């Protein structure tokens, strides 16, 4: 559970960063 | 010197998530500094900065975050870590879990402000503890002797009378001037009355300080509750040369506060979901003990914990067991038979008993008597386990004597009145009167000289 | 009657000892009040403006 | 026998609670004296602010102390109506000393649309241009900040040193 | 470029720093206005991530981060023996002396070796101006202590022609005691050399290990022997004995020096060592001397900063490799590799690296592997040949007592000796609490070449003793469901003899004078007697059970109760008072008493 | 047990204002002189027309009596006398009986544990039932 | 005022323009006004855990804030009510909607408006009189048994500027007006209280008097005190009704509160069918026990937050009656079903599991609930005592007490009436196993 949760948080960070990189 | 710079206050709450408020635009955030928060309704709260990164400060809020607001919340940053105001005037007083007074006295007029985390006692300046404390309880003083400066916790199954044993030790503790700091984390009010009442009944108030965090008080205060108690104990021992005893009640409620905070932070979990650093954090509590060079002072500790589901392998007792100098165990297998105090010797040890015994401290025989009582009680449990399979008709007369020893032992050595105070020398004479049940030659843990000096008497 | 007779004075003892302690407090207070008052006024009124030590350029 | 133990227990309760009440009365009295020292300090300060000479020196410091804590390119200073003329001089001296020590320009305005309450003894508040961050430099706030930190020195004077404190660890 | 960056952020022991373009991984940094010691752990552009070896409370964004240009390093030289160092190599005695505090003050920079002391130096006399020299060449001896002739040697990276070697005299770490030139470049040297702790000190050859490390303890030296240069673990639950064994090996062994690492340990253990080790004495040349003269500590107690546990271990093995290169038989204690691995878990959790089992980092296996492989016996570097060693004893502390713990599992993957302790034995007060089923020693085949030269009787006795204990544990699984009565008389003898071996050989009370130490000649003598009893008792039954005149375990017991008492008493013989010949003669008399008693049953 | 300081002092000034209401209601003529003397220290702060804020400042300043345990005991004794004098509504009792019963309550350890309070509770149940009672033999 | 929906994923609704919003504030989402709690803030945006099914919520939908966290309306008209776990009135939802269903996004006011209650002002009060929180400013005759003491809210204080004369008034009529610091507060019979906050007291007293059940084993051998914390191993085979009905008919508590923590649909309707028909003798009249209780019922498909809140609602009601000086008894008929609802919230918040998959704070959420029991001296000036007794059932699977909700409950409750299927099968009613059972209050009851 902890590994899957930390992966999911890194993905959300990468998605947010990828949208910010469009600016 | 005092910090002369005026305090900043921020409304820049960029978010709230669980027990965390995330400030932004903060000018040079300081890790572990304290924030005071004013909520929109004017409620005051406090918090500590757990992370800093550029302009951001992640503050954990002790009273919890319910009611924090992204616009109308004022976060005053004090620019410094959390300091406990300390003074000797804290003896005879009662404080909540955050160190605010609740005895209807004033705030602590400090003799100093001390960092709540303390400082790491230098291993070169730490004295090895060796002067004995009598607790008055035979199952301690006879087979688990506590040194002045030792830390040794009382483990218990849930609902056992551990509070009464810890109260009795406060009543009866002495050397073969003294003070107590008592802390409880997440104690129910019915039990908080018992502790406060017992110190008032014993006349002890003039040399005890109580920190109460009740079971409904905000669970993050449990993290600072024993740290405040220790920071007071450090002032009283290491600056005022008091002989201090610290009692920490339900270190399990402390460990639950670590587990809750760990969940909220998303730390790497160890066993049973406690944080991976639970050993270090428990060491930051427990290692603030012992004597220090050039000081007549000393911090003794007797922490107490409820072992969850009675499991000795649970992380709370287990990491505590690694850090603490042996442990005193209480058992349902004694309590159900009404054997107060229900202390089970067999899993018990005190690491400093290997020094706080013998000439000038206790009678010469003490070490030998303790070891032979351990052997006879252990063999008594083993033959009891044989009887449960094959019946007493398979046991030898020697094995039946170890079973009869286990009965006589519990009925006289462990069994003791809640106000009955026994000396170590009296406890050893009881020890010999029990050892005399066997023929002299069977006493394989005792030397022939100790037998010749003490067995027939 | 022995318990009531012992209660019939000990309140006056602790109250007298309290009034003694209050007098001892008042004495040390008045012996130092003006000095402490002047010292706090001085520390408050000497502002010493400072930029935070981490400031850059 | 039980009734005898009850009478002895009633004696112990009464004999006990009197000592706790005494200890608390002493503690309250000590704190009231320290509190009254702080009340007299607030009064002494409330006299000092009537001298426009020392009060200009205070405001010159307090304004600049504010600027040096916020370090923004734009700021707002808030004061009472009576303070404003002295604060204008203080800001006009402080902007130079700010730019000198920080090496950078600033725009500062005084909040004449929204003064401090007349109950405030004196001094100033300062804010960012968005009003989302503030620093407190009101003279009562300065007194509380230093007075609370100096409580050990205050105690050590007004009640003397503790004879038991033989080490300072 | 700047020599110093700025703190970008903090989370527990981890700091992140800006303006770090041109930093290196594992470079040392000083963080904060108090110059907290730390080491770079990850790079992310013009930004570094740092692990701080001191509590970061009070660090601020924009605090300076001075890069040192150096990796985490220890000063090796005179002034190590009898010292106690913190985890990053600061002597706690000088910290205390300079500051008068009961606590270690954060950010203190006390030089690792006391540069005010004048040490006595003898140059090697062979070396002279113009002589060839290489790394590991012993260029002089410093008389540091009455025991340890401190063989000063050229650092492993250094080589050249001797420009100047200092005359015999008194010197300190600032004195140019030696100067070289190489490739036209001069190089000043002094009796203190820096070395990076994460790097292995090289050797001419790693030799096969073939001499026992006699410990203090019967069960260890008999049934699970360690070797000098051997890798060992002592996994055990809380309160088993693991610290007392590590103490006992340090108090009583043939190790020429001990480096003792208090990694994450309870603080009273360091005070026990500093209280006891100046008082306890060995003897050399007819002169008694304090065992502290051969010991050094690296403390980092459980409440000291988590990160410093890594530095503590690496410091301890760096010291040990240095004393090994002098040709000493070093031993290194480590009070727990699991409390080391918990520092690796904490840094990983702050860095957000993916955990393997139980949160431990996936490189845990490699960290432990590259630790234990720093052991061995070695042909040292440089001109004079020496056979140094480091023996490493890691007292693993498995959470919950469970040997399925990843640190225990990885540790037992690497180490050649496994002394698995057991809380069941410690609850019984059976100490040392070694479980003799689960334990092993892979060195025994190499050590058989030593026993065959010095103790030709031992290999049969070791074999029979192990077998007897195994047979009793096989019998016990039946007894626990049938009772003590149904067993054959040979098996009763096996069970009772194994109980004598368990209670009067495996157990050893190290806090009592008779069991404080137990030499090999006492150990083998006890085995010879117990096994002679076993073979004769078994033989007496087997010789007579073919007839109505059958001897039995109870006949033996009731005819030989005094011999059984004598057998159990053998532990009380004390080498402090009794001479070797006296203990041997008593044990020889017991052997003769057994033979005549068994001849009286036939 | 405990409260926020603002709560604690608010309860003090409450109990003062309530003691005053009870004292005026039990005695609109000031006949109960010995009883009134045992409350003069709290009654003054309600007989003076102080705003709630002004008495609250005086409570924080320690000028008002401010021990909630003492105020609760003192308030309790007064209202349990008020319940007696109000319970007997059709039969106004003599002043000497009122001050006598007051002295007996003042001398008692704890009025909630006292049989005095038990008797009044039994009277209250019986009386309260009569307030809305329909005509029937039992009710008459 | 309101924000707008920015995104939806299952019950999680992210909203924007929420810059004024607060952590755990209660929000209505969508054109249907679906309930939810703010679980995060991230700027001018808020993440709302919507309780009801979000199907049909749209980006750009209104998001109306209530000025309050999750809270209970307290006042007259509680007796006889049936509530869901979030205080919505199931009887009045039924009577207004004429539907077998709760409509998604009910907004029915919890205490029924428009009922003019008979009010008598506290005859001691006057304009200019001082008042503090917990002062009883008037009495409402809501039913024959329970004279409803209207009281000043615990945080309100000041001088009475007005009090309504004797008459008939509904819950929205301004009965009291008071002033403090120059600020007027208008005040109603309805009072709103944050459900996860303890209603404060003058002092929690030690508990010292029996909560008589009228049942020989329960009163003789295992006594529960008034104010006591207790549990029952509530499961079908043991006959759990023998305690709960006996307490409901006879016991010496002035008021009762039931929480259906998250019970099976049909087992919930047993409670709701049965209690209306039960009766008590009072002063020789016979009356329905619904004159002195409220049933906070929840079937297993009620919203998770309503099941998790339901326990806190029942005690928040019980604490209001305690503050009226009544002795409440609160039954909680499966703390295990509440702990499942708590586990589901933690799972949806993506929090890490602890013991047996329960959250870390299960111990604290149980302990901080059972500590809301006890005897008290109430706030406010008529010095009145009162109490809540909490009778919180447990349901260990297979009888295994090592189950963390059961183990933590038995780590906190001072009394455990260990009902047993072996006794119930033999019809040994009340079926309490005297070897298993215990009480810790024996010492305190000696007086
Ligand atoms: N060989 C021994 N002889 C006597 N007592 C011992 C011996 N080994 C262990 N003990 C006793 O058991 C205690 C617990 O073991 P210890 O080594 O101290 O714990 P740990 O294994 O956790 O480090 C010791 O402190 C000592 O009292």
């Amino acid at each position: 559970f902890y590994r899957l949760k930390k992966i999911q948080e890194k993905k959300k960070i990468i998605k947010e960063k990828s949208e910010k990189d469009l600016e | 010197n005092y910090l002369s710079q005026p305090r900043l206050t921020y409304k820049t709450v960029s978010g709230v998530n669980g027990p965390l408020v995330i400030l932004d635009h903060v000018k040079f955030p300081r890790y572990a500094e304290i924030v005071h928060l004013t909520l929109p309704d004017g409620t005051k709260r406090s918090g500590q900065v757990l992370e800093v990164s550029g302009s951001k400060a992640v503050v954990q809020v002790f009273e919890g975050t319910s009611g924090i607001d992204a616009k109308k919340t004022s976060c005053e940053f004090t620019g410094d870590i959390l300091r406990t105001p300390v003074s000797e005037d804290m003896l005879g007083r009662v404080f909540n879990g955050s160190g605010k007074p609740i005895d209807r006295g004033p705030v602590v007029l400090a003799e100093d402000f001390l960092d709540i985390m303390g400082q790491p006692i230098n291993p070169q300046c730490r004295i090895y503890p060796e002067e004995m404390i009598q607790t008055g309880i035979s199952a301690i003083d006879g087979m688990n002797s506590i040194a002045r400066g030792q830390k040794i916790p009382i483990f218990s199954a849930a609902g056992l009378p551990h509070n009464e044993i810890a109260a009795q030790i406060c009543r009866q503790a002495g050397l073969v001037n003294f003070a107590i700091v008592f802390a409880a984390m997440g104690v129910n009010m019915e039990t908080a009355r018992f502790f406060k009442s017992d110190f008032e009944e014993n006349g002890s108030m003039d040399n005890v300080c109580l920190f109460l965090n009740l079971a409904n008080d905000p669970t993050i205060e449990r993290i600072i509750t024993p740290r405040l108690a220790l920071t007071t104990a450090e002032f009283l021992a290491y600056q005022c040369e008091k002989h201090v005893l610290v009692i920490l009640t339900d270190m399990s409620s402390y460990a639950e506060a670590l587990r809750e905070v760990s969940a909220a932070r998303e730390e790497v979990p160890g066993r049973r979901g406690f944080p991976g650093y639970m050993y270090t954090d428990l060491a930051t509590i427990y290692e603030r003990a012992g004597r220090v060079e050039g000081r007549n002072g000393s911090i003794t500790q007797i922490p107490i914990l409820t072992m969850p589901n009675d499991d000795i392998t649970h992380p709370i007792p287990d990491l505590t067991g690694y850090i603490t100098e042996g442990q005193i165990y209480v058992d349902r297998q004694l309590h159900n038979r009404q054997i107060y105090p229900p202390i089970n010797v067999l899993p018990s040890l005190s690491r400093l008993m290997k020094s706080a015994i013998g000439e000038g401290m206790t009678r010469k025989d003490h070490a030998d008597v303790s070891n032979q009582l351990y052997a006879c009680y252990a063999i008594g449990k083993d033959v009891q386990a044989m009887k449960a399979v094959v019946g007493e008709e398979a046991l030898t007369s020697d094995d039946l004597l170890y079973l009869e020893f286990l009965q006589k032992f519990e009925k006289n050595f462990i069994t003791q009145g809640p106000y009955e105070n026994r000396t170590v020398y009296e406890t050893l004479d009881i020890g010999w009167q029990l050892l005399r049940i066997f023929p002299k030659e069977m006493l394989k843990r005792i030397p022939q000289s100790t037998l010749s000096e003490f067995y027939p008497r | 009657a022995a318990a009531l007779g012992s209660h019939g004075s000990c309140s006056s003892e602790v109250e007298k000892e309290t009034q003694e302690k209050m007098t001892i407090l008042q004495n040390y207070f008045e012996q130092n009040r003006d000095e402490v008052l002047d010292n706090l006024l001085a520390f408050v009124c000497d502002i010493r403006p400072e930029i935070h030590e981490n400031y850059r350029i | 026998e039980k009734k005898e133990k009850q009478i002895e227990q009633q004696k112990k309760i009464q004999m006990s609670n009197l000592m706790n009440q005494a200890r608390l009365k002493v503690l309250r009295a000590r704190d009231d004296l320290i509190t009254d020292l702080l009340n007299e300090a607030k009064q002494r300060l409330s006299k000092v602010v009537k001298d426009t000479t020392r009060y200009q020196v205070l405001l010159d410091g307090l304004v600049l102390q504010g600027l040096y804590q916020l370090l923004e390119p734009r700021m707002i200073v808030r004061c009472r109506k009576q303070d404003f003329p002295l604060v204008k001089a203080a800001v006009q001296k402080a902007i130079p000393m700010y730019k000198i020590a920080t090496k950078k320009d600033v725009d500062v305005q005084i909040d004449l649309e929204a003064y401090l309450p007349e109950d405030i003894a004196g001094g100033v508040e300062i804010y960012n241009g968005d009003r989302k961050i503030k620093v407190s430099n009101t003279l009562e706030s300065r007194l509380d900040l230093i007075a609370q930190q100096m409580m050990p020195e205050v105690r050590g004077a007004l009640f003397g040193a503790n004879a038991n404190r033989k080490f300072l660890d | 470029e700047s020599t110093f960056g700025y703190v970008h952020g903090v989370s527990g022991p981890v700091v992140t720093a800006c303006d770090m373009a041109g930093a290196a991984m594992y470079e040392l940094v000083r963080v904060g206005h108090s110059e907290l010691v730390g080491e770079i752990i990850r790079l992310e552009g013009d930004m570094a991530t740092i692990q701080v070896y001191e509590e970061t409370s009070g660090v601020s964004v924009g605090d300076p981060v001075l890069r040192t240009g150096k990796p985490l390093s220890v000063e090796l030289g005179p002034g190590i023996m009898g010292a106690i160092f913190d985890g990053i190599q600061r002597p706690l005695s000088d910290i205390s002396s300079q500051t008068q505090s009961i606590y270690i003050p954060r950010g203190v920079n006390v030089s690792a070796l006391s540069r005010d002391i004048k040490w006595e130096f003898i140059p090697s006399k062979n070396l002279r101006v113009g002589s060839h020299i290489t790394g590991g060449d012993i260029y002089g001896i410093v008389n540091e202590n009455s025991l340890i002739k401190h063989k000063i040697m050229l650092p492993p990276r250094s080589r050249g022609s001797v420009t100047y070697i200092a005359p015999p005299g008194n010197y300190d770490a600032s004195d140019v005691v030696l100067e070289l030139e190489f490739e036209g470049v001069k190089e000043k040297l002094s009796m203190v050399q820096v070395w990076p702790v994460r790097q292995v000190r090289p050797v001419t050859e790693k030799l096969p290990a073939n001499h026992p490390l006699l410990t203090g303890q019967r069960v260890l030296d008999a049934l699970f022997p360690c070797v000098q240069g051997g890798t060992t673990a002592i996994p055990g639950a809380f309160g088993c004995g693991k610290t007392v064994i590590s103490q006992s090996l340090s108090k009583y062994s043939n190790s020429d020096v001990i480096i003792y690492v208090g990694c994450g340990e309870r603080g009273n253990e360091m005070s026990e060592v500093l209280r006891d080790f100046p008082e306890l004495t060995m003897e050399v040349d007819g002169k008694v001397e304090s065992i502290m003269k051969r010991t050094a500590l690296v403390a980092n107690t459980s409440n000291m900063p988590v990160a410093a546990r890594e530095a503590s271990i690496y410091t301890g093995i760096t010291l040990s490799e240095y004393f090994r290169d002098m040709g000493y038989h070093v031993s290194m204690m480590a009070d727990s590799t699991s409390r080391w691995a918990e520092a690796l878990r904490e840094i990983s959790g702050r860095l957000a690296e993916m955990p393997a089992d139980s949160g431990y980092p996936a490189y845990l296996g490699a960290r432990l592997a590259s630790f234990y492989e720093r052991a061995g016996r070695v042909k040292c570097l440089g001109n004079p040949e020496r056979e140094g060693s480091v023996s490493i004893v890691g007292a693993v502390s498995p959470p919950g007592g469970d040997f399925s713990d990843p640190v225990t599992s990885a540790t037992l993957g690497i180490v050649q000796v496994f002394w698995g302790l057991d809380k069941k034995l410690a609850q019984r007060k059976h100490f040392p609490s070694v479980n003799w089923l689960i334990s092993y020693s892979k060195y025994m085949r190499a050590l058989d070449e030593y026993y065959d030269k010095h103790f030709t009787e031992f290999v049969p006795l070791r074999t029979k003793a192990k077998e007897i204990l195994q047979e009793e544990e096989d019998l016990a699984e039946i007894v626990q469901l049938v009772g003590k009565a149904s067993l054959a008389e040979t098996d009763k003898i096996t069970l009772e003899v194994a109980k004598l071996i368990k209670d009067d050989f495996l157990q050893q009370n190290g806090y009592t004078p008779y069991d404080r130490f137990c030499p090999f000649y006492k150990t083998v003598g006890m085995l010879s007697n117990m096994i002679s009893f076993y073979d004769m008792a078994r033989r007496a039954v087997e010789t007579t059970a073919q007839s109505d005149n059958k001897i039995t375990w109870s006949i033996i017991r009731e005819h030989m109760g005094e011999i059984l008492y004598k057998l159990s008493s053998m532990k009380f013989k004390d080498p402090v008072k009794d001479g070797e010949a006296k203990i041997k003669a008593d044990y020889a008399q017991l052997l003769e008493d057994m033979q005549n008693a068994f001849r009286s049953l036939e | 047990g405990g409260l926020t300081s603002e709560q604690y002092h608010s309860q003090v000034v409450g109990k003062i204002g309530y003691i005053a209401r009870c004292m005026q209601t039990i005695d609109p003529e000031n006949n109960l002189k010995k009883i009134r003397e045992d409350y003069q220290d709290v009654l003054i702060w309600a007989e003076k027309n102080y705003r709630f804020e002004e008495i609250l400042e005086a409570s924080k300043s320690g000028k008002c009596p401010n021990d909630l345990d003492a105020l609760s005991r003192r308030s309790l004794i007064l209202q349990e006398l008020l319940r007696l004098v109000s319970s007997i509504s059709p039969f106004k009792m003599k002043l000497d009986l009122i001050e006598s019963q007051y002295e007996k309550m003042k001398q008692h350890v704890n009025l909630w544990k006292s049989d005095y309070h038990v008797k009044l509770n039994q009277l209250n149940q019986l009386t309260d039932y009569l307030k809305n009672a329909a005509p029937t033999p039992k009710n008459n």
